[PDB]
């Protein structure tokens, strides 16, 4: 029943909030999926502020 | 995936809710005691 | 006529048809495929031979040195079979290699040998075939099951109209080879030709042909034909060829020499296209506005700028047409496409085409083919060449290039085993016909498109992955290459290679335990024909089209057998006469008719050439001449059949049988049943379990004799001669003098296998079947196997049936057994079990074999002997020890209660616990043999040191009438030499054999072998002095055991199951049922001499499920039976064998034109008595299937005994003793037993073991484990209001781990109460989820 | 490990067979009975996953016991021997139940 | 403890795919904080953070995201949404239908001797399955002094078991089951009567209720517990009950 | 027709005579009682019993043009049984998968 | 030629 976690070095995407079908991360930044993958895969930055 | 987002919440009130968390189906000798619950809160 | 060996019991045959072909060797798939395998192939075909010529020679990379092949060896087996089966090993061969490796000179690209090394190598083993062909892999004897995939090649294919709405039948031909990337064609609805390859992303279909560097050009020039136009003093005259107007509206007036042939708007006609063709009109004027819908071929460029007027595959423009004229151009040539008969669909897959240039296509596929990398050049052009036309990464193997090239209408059957670009481009021609209309598609169920794998091609090409396995790291390894720090085992690994062979043989989907627990079932399960395993459809894929039995496999592939199921279909049976064609494909004999007459010339007919000539009926009549008898004959032509002249059949069939299977040939009058019930029959038939008295079909069909002698069970002799010694366990043949070789000891010892656990854990035996001082010849039996009586396959028993309905215990299909069938001990089997007692290695210490079990009382232990293992021969029940194993325990604990009792009652606790083999629950049985192994290096116990010392002495008895029998020839030899002149007929075989050897003979090899004898003689002695030293060191050598187990003991048990109510039984024909009551003999109908019913089938299963069969074969065994019982009450009274002889000779005699001819004249008054003594129990009736006893001769035959003409007597009722109105039928039907005995099935569980991550119980009846109670069960309940029931269904009996020990608690306090809880699995799918990112809660109020 | 791998393959390739955990003990130098340790160390865990035929498509581990629980006629039988041993320490005396009960 | 190690006898261990799941996210976690530590050049850093968002991808559902990352022995790894996902999830596996205690199966036969309140049910299965029931009542009448006593004396078979067995057996109805259960008929109760033999002898007039031949049909037994169970079983899921069909 | 004359000649072909010349009344043949009880077999069955059976299609559905004109008590030959075996498998590899 | 994959190994 005790669970453990694990400290992340650097942050990660939960797939299913990214990859299920519509895609919660894609529609919530009113982003396509594609270009959000270019920035996950460290293809292509990406603007904030 | 859906309802992690939209923080939904289940109250069982179904038989195969009942039958998943294993208690009585509301359906036939268990439909008393969900009535009888039903009361049991709410009174 | 017959085999002295024939005559103990010769079978009546009503077989109206002769028989041409002898039906072959029904093992000959698999022996002959592994036998092309491991074999010495002095050529570079097939074998061990292919794959090494193939890899090999392994050269470096330019590095002066190469590896070659040179030869191989085979060495032999370390263990012969039973050793290996004893010992749990692989049965196998060393396969020895004599590569030879060789430096070249230095700095000289033709560099001499400098310095060349050979030296023989193990690679790996190979498991050989057994004569049976089954392996005995880890001691369980498999089978590799043939496999049916699709023939590598080109095949066209429809895909019709399914694809798109439109309807429009997409096109597409598939490339395959046996070895590399697949290569796929096809047509979208816009006609725009499309190539995959390996199925990823489609293309314009002329990229690989840019790739085959054709400019724009020579591709139009390929794919079509010209049309040329002559700019003739006026704007573009034609040149037409005659044809080209076909089915086509002349918008034109369209005349010639002055003479308008054709009016504007007027489809040309036939007469117009002749007239022009008469005329001879080739260059015709026409107004140039027609040119504005062609296209151009070439590339038009001006002279004075040299410019590019217009562009390869340019639409006309009449601006173009003024810009070329201006330049002056003579020709003007363009493409010639129709909607018809030429269509345009390279020149519009060119227009939606981006690629231009070679690098653009090659960079192109590269893309498709590797997406993200960069593309470069020199890797895209490997990448491409590398794809279809190296040697290594792809081959269509002559199998392939012949059903190319024959696809292809090419005229060659031998070629390249890579693409080239002609075949390519062919294969892109003939879809384009294909498409355009002439040609046909193919359908992947043709038995023509459909090879087969055997097992050596399996192996091989599991062999040859294992070799380029090798030369990767040989070629590593050659690279930083010495000279002659390294031998050639230094570079070669075996564990590649072996692991390859050795991981396909053990573990495929193709290579499964024998299915052995009958004759039957082994020799149809070696004959299969898989459609799964690797490199084939699966049970998902297909897919209805595959599944059915198309009309090809007359005489290839049986259609009523397969095993039903989730696979129908695609385990498709080898027929009777099938034989595999040089390349794979699956052919059939069909007799060869002449003009005239039907020529006995058999003569193999593949799947394909089957479709063109004309084949007639195997039932056709015709009589003494050769000649048909009617004026036209069925036949069958292609896929059809129908009356055809008498001079216009070309083969006829072999044989009636030649359709079916071998499963489906035993079964007496098939053609009466239902294809459906013979369907369950002939896959039934071969789960019937060897009973205890091999019996005999009553009424059979003549295939058994062959399907028992082709098994492997039954033992028959090598060389005739004379039976010397018959044991119960061996056989002794006196060869004889003719048979015998020139010099060698002529006497054949034959091993019987006396009661030895088989797969299904039944018990396979050998009895002999010979009698001391008969003759025998070759080709016969010696010893009946299991479920086999004298020869003939005898599978189950025959009973006397009845077919009435009794009080409904036959209800549904239940069976109504009397007592005096379970009392005769008729189908009583007897079933041999192994248990094991692993005894291994813990860090508390070891387990011992002890025989001081702690808690248990003497009479417990009476059983074994000092050193822990039971006495062979000791019956034992159900929960019995049989090896007393303590495994060392340490420090458990003690609860409060407990250390107050312990200290109450003074008692020490344990050191060691207690975890000895014991008897499984309920059954019983005689230990029929226990085996120690140990370990090397642990010191042997008593019963070790017993077990050596017996099979000590046995392995010296029998190896020393080994040594008796060699001698014997070599003394033979030498009275050969000194009788041939010299010889003492008294004077030297009075005193004793030894005194033989010194004694001479004048000037000559007489004079001398002086040597010769003593030389052989002194070799047999020492020579066998080592080989009795060998076999007495694989006795006692320790044996190999895996790591950590001391020793192993294996308590082989021989349970003897009787027959009870449940045990399920089924005939023949598909009539199964499970015996529902064991009546007493009383209770029995009995007719009016008072002989009881065996068996009371229902009479109202036959109507609906219409398997007639079983009332014929009632009918006729009761015929039979009836001659049965005249020769007994003939051989009571034992008048005369005269009258015997003649009655016999009349049942034989009787039938309508049958074949079976026998003249008991010529049978001696010694043999027509054993004859007859073989014919008391009832004279055994034979019936070819397709051929059988037709009803008129049964009644005939009925009417030879007494019996009546129905087959319906009057049967009594053995209770109220009152006639049964109406009479019912008995007869004997032949009744099987199959193994689906009841007390495998019982099963019941309280409370057990748990399963450990979702605390549950466990799978079934081997884990003792309950049932499942699934979703369907639920919706059952729930359906009911039974929500109590269900509560408890799914949280105590099942999950709640704290409430299911409370609920034992309260069941047994006498207080049914319960309490519910949360069950675990529900709160391992909290853990689940909640182990994610997800936070699921309970809301708690 | 790969020490004796090593030597195990040059040892197959050259007695022609695969060499008996003895005979490693002489090409090597190991007491002979490290090397059965070495060798008796574990191989990769089979997945608990493995497809095992059969019967409705059920991996390996539908097939592994719980051996930490205890069976409930143990546990049945702890409550009784606890309520025997109350009704018998019951018989004694006060004091001597007390003593016994600390004890 | 959901995820385990366990050792299957034999010395072999038998984890679990998870295992091999977090240790692949764990170890290239700790490899990222280390080429974090040496300050690494960037285009390391970042193939180790997509190698980490992989692992950790390949943790939460295998198979979505490009290609799976395959098992030891040549497989897709099973990760946590294919715990849950599919026929074979804990959703659909081992929540909804559970395996279940008292039960067993055996080959049914026909019996027409019989009511159609009852079913022919074995000795021997009876035994098995009533073996709670059985302990209580053998030390309720005293014939066997503690609970062990009373499970060798039903192990040994005595006389008395027998008649305990007949006993608690009496008016105790038990739910005979056969495989595809279609409709809600397919499940009724019976009220056993104790035969030798080892087939569950069902009633004729049953068949076309549960659709049964009687050519190797096998059925499950499974029992009402507690005592309102058995008084579903008799007044709800009796076979005297349910004689018409509700479709 | 050859239908309606087998259940003709099955159904009734019992004549009798009750004090009398002879009457006909419904038979008494075993197959036939079986078959008109309810108890087993529709007259399907009993016309591929007695009268020719059907008219076999090959997987395709395409209705063959010439019946299997030979029914279970005399014997279909081998070609009339391959083609009887098309369409048991057929119904076969459905009821598998319905 | 940024997309178009999801392997690592390429990128
Ligand atoms: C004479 C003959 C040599 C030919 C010259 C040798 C070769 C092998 C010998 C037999 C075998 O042992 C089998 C058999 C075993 C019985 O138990 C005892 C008798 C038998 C008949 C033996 C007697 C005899 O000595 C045989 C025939
Ligand atoms: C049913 C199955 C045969 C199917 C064909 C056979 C083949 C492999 C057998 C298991 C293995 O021994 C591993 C394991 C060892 C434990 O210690 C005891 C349980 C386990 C699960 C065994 C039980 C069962 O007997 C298995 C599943
Ligand atoms: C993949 C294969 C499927 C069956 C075909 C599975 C099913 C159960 C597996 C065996 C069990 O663990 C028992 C045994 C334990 C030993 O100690 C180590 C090896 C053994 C032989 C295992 C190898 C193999 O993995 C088996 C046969
Ligand atoms: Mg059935």
């Amino acid at each position: 029943e005790r669970m453990g976690h694990i400290e992340l070095a650097s942050p990660t995407a939960h797939i299913w909030f990214l990859k299920s079908l519509p895609s919660r991360i894609g529609l919530l930044l009113d982003m396509p999926l594609r270009d959000i993958e270019r920035v996950l895969y460290f293809e292509s930055y990406v603007v904030i502020e | 995936t859906e309802a992690a987002v939209a923080g939904k919440r289940d109250e069982l009130r179904g038989l195969k809710e009942n039958v998943i968390v294993g208690r009585l189906i509301p359906a036939g000798t268990g439909y008393a005691y969900h009535q009888d619950r039903m009361r049991r809160r709410a009174a | 006529v017959y085999s002295y060996t024939e005559k103990k019991r010769i079978r009546k045959d009503f077989g109206k048809r002769p028989q041409v072909l002898d039906v072959p060797y029904l093992l000959s798939i698999q022996l002959d495929s592994f036998q092309k395998f491991i074999e010495q192939d002095p050529e570079g075909q097939y074998g061990l031979e292919a794959a090494f010529r193939s890899v090999f020679p392994i050269q470096s990379y330019s590095g002066n040195s190469e590896l070659q092949y040179v030869s191989y060896r085979l060495g032999e087996p370390v263990f012969d079979v039973q050793e290996c089966q004893i010992r749990g090993v692989t049965y196998s061969a060393p396969l020895r290699v004599k590569l030879r490796l060789v430096i070249y000179e230095r700095e000289a690209p033709e560099g001499t040998v400098k310095d060349i090394k050979e030296q023989e190598v193990y690679m790996g083993e190979i498991p050989l075939m057994t004569d049976n062909g089954t392996f005995v892999i880890n001691g369980t004897e498999r089978v590799i099951v043939s496999q049916l995939h699709r023939s590598p090649g080109v095949f066209f294919d429809s895909d019709k109209g399914k694809t798109h709405s439109s309807g429009k039948v997409l096109y597409n031909a598939r490339i395959i080879p046996y070895r590399g990337s697949w290569l796929d064609f096809e047509f979208d609805p816009k006609d725009n030709l499309f190539v995959r390859i390996d199925r990823r992303r489609k293309l314009p279909a002329t990229i690989i042909l840019r790739a085959l560097n054709y400019t724009t050009e020579q591709i139009l020039d390929l794919f079509f034909e010209k049309v040329i136009f002559e700019i003739r003093d006026n704007k573009l005259q034609m040149e037409l060829v005659p044809e080209r107007l076909r089915g086509e509206t002349a918008s034109f007036d369209i005349e010639a020499n002055g003479k308008v042939y054709v009016e504007k708007g007027r489809r040309i006609t036939a007469r117009h296209i002749r007239q022009l063709e008469k005329d001879d009109v080739k260059l015709i004027e026409v107004p140039v506005e027609y040119i504005a819908g062609k296209v151009v071929a070439k590339d038009y460029i001006d002279e004075s700028t040299g410019e590019l007027i217009c562009a390869a595959n340019m639409e006309l423009s009449l601006d173009l047409l003024a810009k070329l004229s201006q330049s002056g151009h003579k020709r003007i040539e363009t493409l010639f496409t129709n909607d018809l008969d030429h269509g345009p669909y390279i020149s519009e897959t060119l227009r939606v085409d981006p690629t231009n240039d070679r690098l653009s296509a090659l960079v192109e596929i590269y893309r498709m083919m590797r997406p993200g990398e960069p593309p470069t050049r020199e890797a895209a052009e490997s990448l491409f060449e590398n794809l279809f036309f190296s040697e290594d990464r792809y081959d269509l193997s002559a199998v392939g290039r012949m059903k190319f090239n024959r696809s292809l209408l090419r005229e060659e059957i031998e070629g390249s085993g890579i693409l080239s670009k002609d075949d390519i481009i062919d294969v892109m021609k003939k879809l384009i016909d294909i498409r355009n209309g002439k040609g046909e598609v193919d359908d992947i169920d043709h038995l023509g498109n459909r090879r087969i794998r055997s097992v050596g091609e399996m192996a091989e090409n599991q062999f040859r992955v294992g070799l380029v396995r090798v030369e990767r790291a040989v070629k590593e390894r050659l690279s930083l290459g010495d000279l002659d720090t390294l031998m050639p085992q230094d570079m070669i690994n075996a564990k590649p290679i072996s692991a390859a062979v050795k991981e396909f043989f053990g573990s495929s989907q193709l290579s499964q335990f024998m299915d052995q627990n009958n004759p039957l079932s082994e020799i149809t399960h070696k004959r299969r024909i898989s459609a799964l395993g690797p490199g084939g459809l699966t049970r998902e894929r297909a897919g209805f089209e595959v599944r059915d039995v198309h009309p090809t496999h007359y005489g290839r592939v049986c259609p009523i057998e397969t095993p039903e199921g989730p696979n129908i279909g695609l385990i498709n049976s080898l027929s009777v006469y099938a034989q595999t064609n040089e390349y794979g494909f699956l052919e059939t004999p069909y007799r060869k008719v002449t003009d005239g007459v039907v020529t006995d010339e058999i003569h193999y007919l593949s799947a394909i050439e089957e479709g063109n000539y004309v084949i007639a009926q195997a039932n056709s009549n015709l009589d003494e001449e050769g000649h048909f008898v009617e004026d036209l004959v069925t036949c069958r032509s292609k896929g059809e059949s129908s009356l055809f002249s008498r001079d216009q059949v070309d083969y006829m069939d072999v044989s009636t049988q030649q359709v079916v299977s071998v499963g489906a040939s035993l079964i007496p009058f098939l053609e009466h049943d239902d294809a459906n019930r013979a369907l369950m029959g002939a896959n039934m038939q071969r789960q019937a379990v060897p009973t205890l008295r091999a019996d005999k079909p009553l009424v059979g069909t003549g295939m058994e004799r062959a399907v028992a002698v082709d098994s492997g069970v039954t033992a028959v002799a090598k060389r005739g001669g004379v039976v010397q010694y018959v044991d119960a366990s061996r056989i002794v043949i006196k060869v004889n003098e003719d048979e015998m070789y020139p010099g060698e000891a002529g006497i054949d010892i034959y091993n019987l296998t006396k009661y030895t656990r088989s797969n299904q854990n039944t018990c396979i035996n050998q009895m002999p079947c010979v009698s001391l001082g008969e003759p025998v010849e070759r080709g016969d039996v010696l010893a009946d196997g299991p479920s086999t009586d004298l020869g003939e396959l005898a599978l189950g028993q025959n009973m006397r049936v009845a077919f009435m309905p009794w009080n409904g215990y036959n209800f549904e299909d239940s069976i109504l057994v009397s007592e005096r069938v379970v009392q005769e001990d008729r189908f009583t089997t007897i079933h041999i079990q192994e248990l094991a007692c692993v005894s291994r290695d813990t860090k508390l210490g070891p387990e011992e074999i002890t025989a001081d079990i702690p808690n248990v009382g003497e009479a417990a232990l009476s059983k074994l002997d000092e050193s822990g293992i039971v006495y062979i021969g000791a019956e034992v029940t159900g929960g019995d020890i049989l090896v007393g194993k303590v495994t060392p325990k340490g420090e458990t604990q003690l609860t409060p209660e407990e250390k107050l009792l312990r200290a109450i009652f003074g008692e020490k606790a344990s050191d060691v616990k207690d975890s000895s083999l014991r008897v499984p629950n309920g059954v019983s049985g005689t230990v029929i043999d226990v085996q120690v192994f140990t370990r090397d290096g642990v010191e042997k116990d008593k019963r070790a040191l017993e077990i050596e010392e017996m099979q000590l002495k046995q392995a010296k008895k029998d190896l020393s009438e080994e040594l008796q029998i060699l001698e014997a020839g070599l003394f033979s030899r030498i009275r050969a030499v000194l009788v041939a002149g010299g010889v003492e007929a008294e004077k030297l075989d009075k005193l004793p054999r030894d005194r033989w050897l010194e004694l001479g003979l004048t000037d000559e090899e007489k004079q001398n072998q002086l040597e010769q004898l003593a030389e052989q003689y002194d070799e047999l002695k020492h020579e066998f002095e080592k080989k009795l030293e060998a076999k007495r060191r694989k006795i006692t050598q320790g044996d190999d055991l895996a790591p950590g187990v001391l020793k192993i003991v294996k308590v082989y048990l021989a349970v003897k199951r009787r027959i009870q109510p449940g045990d399920k039984m089924a005939g023949r024909h598909g009539n199964k049922g499970v015996i529902s009551k064991i009546n007493p003999i009383e209770d029995m109908p009995y007719d009016e001499n008072g002989t009881p019913v065996d068996i009371v089938l229902n009479p109202l299963g036959v109507p609906s499920r219409m398997n007639i069969g079983q009332i014929l074969e009632t009918h006729l065994g009761m015929a039979a039976k009836g001659i049965g019982d005249k020769i007994n009450a003939m051989l009571k009274q034992q008048q005369e064998v005269a009258k015997l002889r003649e009655f016999i000779q009349r049942a034989y005699d009787l039938g309508a034109d049958v074949r079976q001819k026998v003249d008991l004249s010529t049978f001696s008054d010694e043999e027509v008595m054993r004859l007859a003594e073989n014919l008391r129990k009832g004279m055994p009736i034979a019936t070819p299937v397709f051929d059988g006893a037709k009803e008129a001769e049964i009644k005939e035959l009925l009417k030879l005994g007494d019996l009546p003409t129905s087959g319906q007597i009057r049967l009594y009722d053995g209770r109220t003793g009152e006639q049964f109105e109406r009479p019912v039928t008995v007869g004997y039907m032949y009744m099987l037993k199959l193994n689906h005995l009841v007390d495998d099935k019982m099963h019941a569980r309280s409370t057990g073991s748990y399963s450990l991550v979702t605390q549950q119980p466990l799978g079934g009846k081997a884990q003792f484990g309950g049932q499942r109670f699934g979703e369907m069960e639920v919706w059952a309940l729930e359906a009911y209001g039974a929500a109590y029931t269900l509560q408890e269904m799914l949280t105590v009996k099942s999950d709640d781990v704290n409430g299911r020990t409370k609920m034992y608690k309260n069941i047994v306090d006498g207080n049914h109460q319960m309490e519910p809880g949360m069950p675990e699995s529900f709160n391992v799918l909290l853990k689940e989820i909640r182990s994610l990112g997800i936070n699921i809660e309970l809301e708690d109020e | 490990i790969n020490k004796l791998n090593r030597i195990s393959r040059q040892m197959l390739q050259e007695m022609g067979r695969e060499p008996t955990p003895e005979e490693l003990a002489e090409r090597m130098l190991m007491p002979e009975d490290k090397i059965r340790k070495v060798l008796k160390i574990a191989k990769e865990p089979i997945s608990m996953e493995t497809p095992i035929g059969d019967d409705e498509d059920s991996h390996l581990g539908d097939f592994i016991e719980d051996t930490t629980l205890e069976l409930p006629l143990d546990s049945a039988t702890t409550e009784s021997l606890r309520a025997a041993t109350h009704d018998v320490l019951a018989g004694l005396t006060a004091r001597e139940a007390k003593v016994l009960r600390m004890r | 403890d959901l995820r385990p190690l366990v050792p299957l006898d034999g010395g072999r261990f038998a984890t679990s795919d998870l295992n091999d799941l977090y240790r692949r996210v764990i170890n290239r976690n700790n490899r990222l904080k280390r080429l974090l530590d040496l300050a690494a050049p960037d285009i390391i850093v970042r193939n180790e953070k997509r190698m980490l968002q992989e692992a950790v991808d390949a943790l939460l559902d295998n198979g979505r995201r490009g290609r799976a990352i395959t098992g030891s022995n040549k497989r897709p790894l099973k990760s946590l949404a294919d715990m849950i996902k599919g026929k074979q999830g804990r959703f659909r596996q081992n929540l909804l239908g559970k395996r279940v205690d008292y039960s067993g199966r055996s080959v049914i036969t026909v019996g027409p001797y019989l009511r159609l309140h009852q079913c022919g049910l074995p000795k021997k299965m009876a035994l098995e399955l009533f073996k709670p029931f059985i302990y209580g009542k053998l030390e309720l009448r005293g014939l066997a002094t503690t609970i062990k006593a009373a499970k060798k004396m039903v192990e040994r078979e005595e006389a008395v078991v027998w008649d305990i067995l007949d006993e608690v057996i009496r008016e105790h109805p038990v739910l005979l089951n056969r495989a595809p259960t279609l409709h809600r008929l397919g499940i009724q109760a019976f009220e056993p009567v104790l035969i030798e033999g080892k087939a569950i002898q069902l009633h004729p007039l049953v068949c076309a209720a549960y659709n049964a031949d009687f050519d190797g049909d096998q059925m499950a037994v499974h029992v009402p517990l507690t005592l309102e169970a058995q008084l579903e079983a008799r007044a709800l899921m009796m076979s005297t009950n349910n004689i018409l069909s509700p479709a | 027709r050859v239908s309606k004359a087998m259940m003709d000649n099955l159904q009734t072909e019992t004549v009798i005579n009750r004090d009398g010349q002879e009457e006909k009344q419904v038979s008494f043949n075993s197959i036939y009682m079986m078959a008109d009880s309810g108890a087993r077999g529709s007259a399907a069955q009993i016309r591929q019993l007695a009268g020719m059976r059907g008219l076999m299609a090959k997987p395709d559905g395409s209705i063959i043009e010439t019946p299997i004109t030979a029914n279970f008590r005399e014997g279909l030959n081998v070609l009339q049984y391959f083609i009887s075996t098309h369409g048991a498998r057929k119904g076969l590899a459905d009821t598998a998968l319905k | 030629e940024i997309g178009r994959t999801t392997d690592p190994v390429r990128m």
